[PDB]
């Protein structure tokens, strides 16, 4: 998320057994990291291996 | 007052203001961009018009 220039990552790891699905259960991020920019962001992609 | 520290006879021109600009802004927010604005309603391009 980005708010008045904050841009926030909540974040969570979990081990997992299952093979194409995204599974069913309840999960709350903890708050991790805040950064300060303050830019306008509209696109984003990902990067793999 | 700073008119000691950086103002220079012949005009200190290093400080400059945005002016014209078609939308007045969201807190926090800075602009760089220069793009030249249609003050008038025919649309303009190149460098001058």
């Amino acid at each position: 998320k980005n708010i008045d220039g904050y841009f926030k990552i909540y974040s969570k790891h979990t081990p997992i057994n299952l093979v194409r699905d995204l599974p069913q259960g309840f999960s709350a991020l903890e708050p991790l990291v805040d950064l300060p920019i303050g830019i306008n962001i509209t696109r984003f992609q990902t990067l793999l291996a | 007052n700073s008119n000691n520290l950086d103002s220079k006879v012949g005009g200190n021109y290093n400080y400059l203001y945005r002016l014209f600009r078609k939308s007045n802004l969201k807190p926090f927010e800075r602009d760089i961009s220069t793009e030249i604005y249609q003050a008038g309603s025919t649309p303009c391009n190149g460098v001058e018009g």
